[PDB]
């Protein structure tokens, strides 16, 4: 009886009677929020170069780990690891993001 | 590709004198999920 | 005592019935936050920031804000002090600038690609 | 607005309730058609009548 | 007083006989969304400090406040439309300190026609004490102005 | 040595009301209250005369001229009295 606590949704068309089941198609209320849409693709341009770039200059086997973990297909770290602990893949990947960030 | 903000449009709606902010909501409310 | 004005507009701010909010630390460590003038324009710092808290309510407090500069030092970037503001801090961590910054008269260094992305995503002036 | 919660009252200043003249017939000597204007005036206090 | 026209003595105003008190009704939702969870607080972004002067440190419009339309009543914030962006992104809330993401201004704003002065609010909080907010729905506030 | 001064009463609230009356102090009149930042009263060795700088309803900024010699920078309410920003530089 209970409906509880702890990207899938249905479209509704665009072409809807609303009100006293009158006239109006809902699309004839819908505004808008701008045309030019920016920061998108002068974004990018630099977001995805400026990555590889220190993605690259340090160890391949540290970077490459999370770019494709996190960025690739799914996630997660109980298999993150190609073969080693589940301690030091947290240990070499938070370290690897750390001289990552922040070079001494 | 386009976005959009369902608030101002109901705004929209609600001054545009088709029904009472009742059925409005009712319908914006429909429009939440099933 | 030029702290004191500001304690007062900040004080000047209504209270409401609420829980506390857990406030973003800002340091050179982490990116500055949005920093915003009276005016309401959007202020873009040298570099990383450092928060002191004066005074506070459940949801917003009073900080002096040190704002920090890069400089390049060895491979890449070092955090010099370069002005100070006294701001107020919201629980979306950003600053809003009770005055411009005042400019000061006059071993720890960060990678480069560290400082390319605060130029990227906009909490970084260049140059 | 004085303080930060005070509330602005609406104003009537004129001190002057209501004003009425009379204009009466007066005879005097040779001629009827003379006025007698009488004319009269209710106020608060604040200033006499004479005075408004 | 050409047709049905009326014409009126100056004297009911201030009598102030014709006089009749009108309260609206203004609402906003702290809607839950793909964004990130949208949140009733004080820090909007680009306002100016002279538009938040009557704002409590909540967001909410103080009460006996005179709210002219354009004026917030209650300040919200939602986060940058368009998606989390896993792939770039995800990496970077690790890199760089984690919640500076990007938020925006929706609030509320008392609309063209006017409002009055406030007097009264209504909070529904989660943790809902005897609510029923909509799904995804995370607060409710309320403001009557008069 | 005059701008941080600017700033500083921009700071003070803008409380809308009536635009008040300053007094003038003069070589004429009485020299007012004087207060350093840290609220302890400053006599002067004379009359002080005053220069506008800004301007709000109720609270203004001006330079104090002190004679007998020295000057300083303060705000006035409509109470006339100077709250100084700095104890007063001697010339």
């Amino acid at each position: 009886g209970r409906e509880p606590t702890y990207i899938a949704q249905e479209p509704v068309s665009l072409e809807t009677p609303i009100g006293d089941e009158k006239d109006s198609f809902y699309g004839d209320f819908i505004p808008d929020e701008h045309l030019p849409s920016p920061v998108d693709a002068a974004t990018q341009s630099l977001l995805s170069e400026e990555l590889e770039k220190a993605l690259s200059k340090l160890s391949e086997r540290e970077a490459m780990v999370l770019k494709l973990r996190k960025g690739l297909i799914d996630g997660e770290e109980v298999g993150a690891f190609f073969g080693v602990t589940r301690e030091r893949i947290r240990q070499i990947e938070n370290k690897a993001l750390r001289k990552l960030k922040y070079h001494e | 590709m386009r976005t959009v903000s369902v608030e101002a449009i109901v705004e929209a709606l609600v001054a545009e004198g088709a029904l009472r902010p009742e059925e409005i909501a009712d319908f914006v409310e429909r429009i939440t999920t099933l | 005592g030029f702290v004191e004005p500001y304690i007062r507009l900040f004080e000047a701010i209504p209270d409401a019935e609420t829980e506390l909010a857990t406030f973003y630390d800002a340091d050179l460590d982490t990116l500055p936050p949005r920093m915003f003038l009276p005016s309401g324009d959007l202020y873009t710092p040298p570099g990383p920031v450092r928060l002191e808290e004066i005074k506070r309510k459940r949801r917003v407090r009073l900080v002096k804000v040190s704002i920090y500069r890069f400089e390049h030092v060895g491979l890449g970037l070092a955090a010099r002090p370069y002005a100070y503001a006294y701001a107020w801090q919201g629980d979306n961590g950003i600053l809003h600038l009770y005055h411009a910054p005042v400019v000061l008269e006059d071993e720890v260094t960060y990678n480069e690609s560290y400082v390319r992305l605060m130029r990227a995503m906009g909490h970084v002036d260049a140059f | 607005k004085d303080r930060i919660n005070a509330i602005p009252v609406d104003a009537v200043f004129s001190p002057v309730r209501r004003v009425a003249f009379q204009v009466e017939d007066t005879r005097l000597g040779q001629r009827t058609d003379l006025d007698k204007l009488t004319l009269r005036i209710w106020t608060d206090g604040s200033v006499t009548p004479l005075e408004a | 007083n050409f047709e049905d026209a009326i014409v009126i003595s100056e004297e009911l105003l201030k009598r102030d006989f014709y006089t009749s008190i009108h309260i609206e009704r203004y609402e906003i939702e702290a809607r839950d969304t793909k964004l990130g969870p949208e949140r009733i607080t004080r820090d909007i972004p680009h306002l100016s400090e002279a538009a938040l002067r009557d704002l409590d440190e909540e967001g909410v419009v103080r009460i006996g406040a005179e709210v002219k339309p354009g004026d917030i009543l209650v300040g919200r914030t939602s986060f940058k439309g368009e998606s989390e962006p896993t792939p770039e992104e995800r990496l970077l809330r690790s890199i760089f300190g984690e919640k500076a993401r990007d938020v925006k201004d929706t609030s509320l704003r008392v609309p063209p026609g006017e409002g009055g002065i406030v007097v009264r609010t209504v909070r529904l909080r989660r943790g809902d004490p005897g609510v029923e907010l909509k799904p995804g729905v995370r607060e409710v506030v309320r403001v009557y102005v008069a």
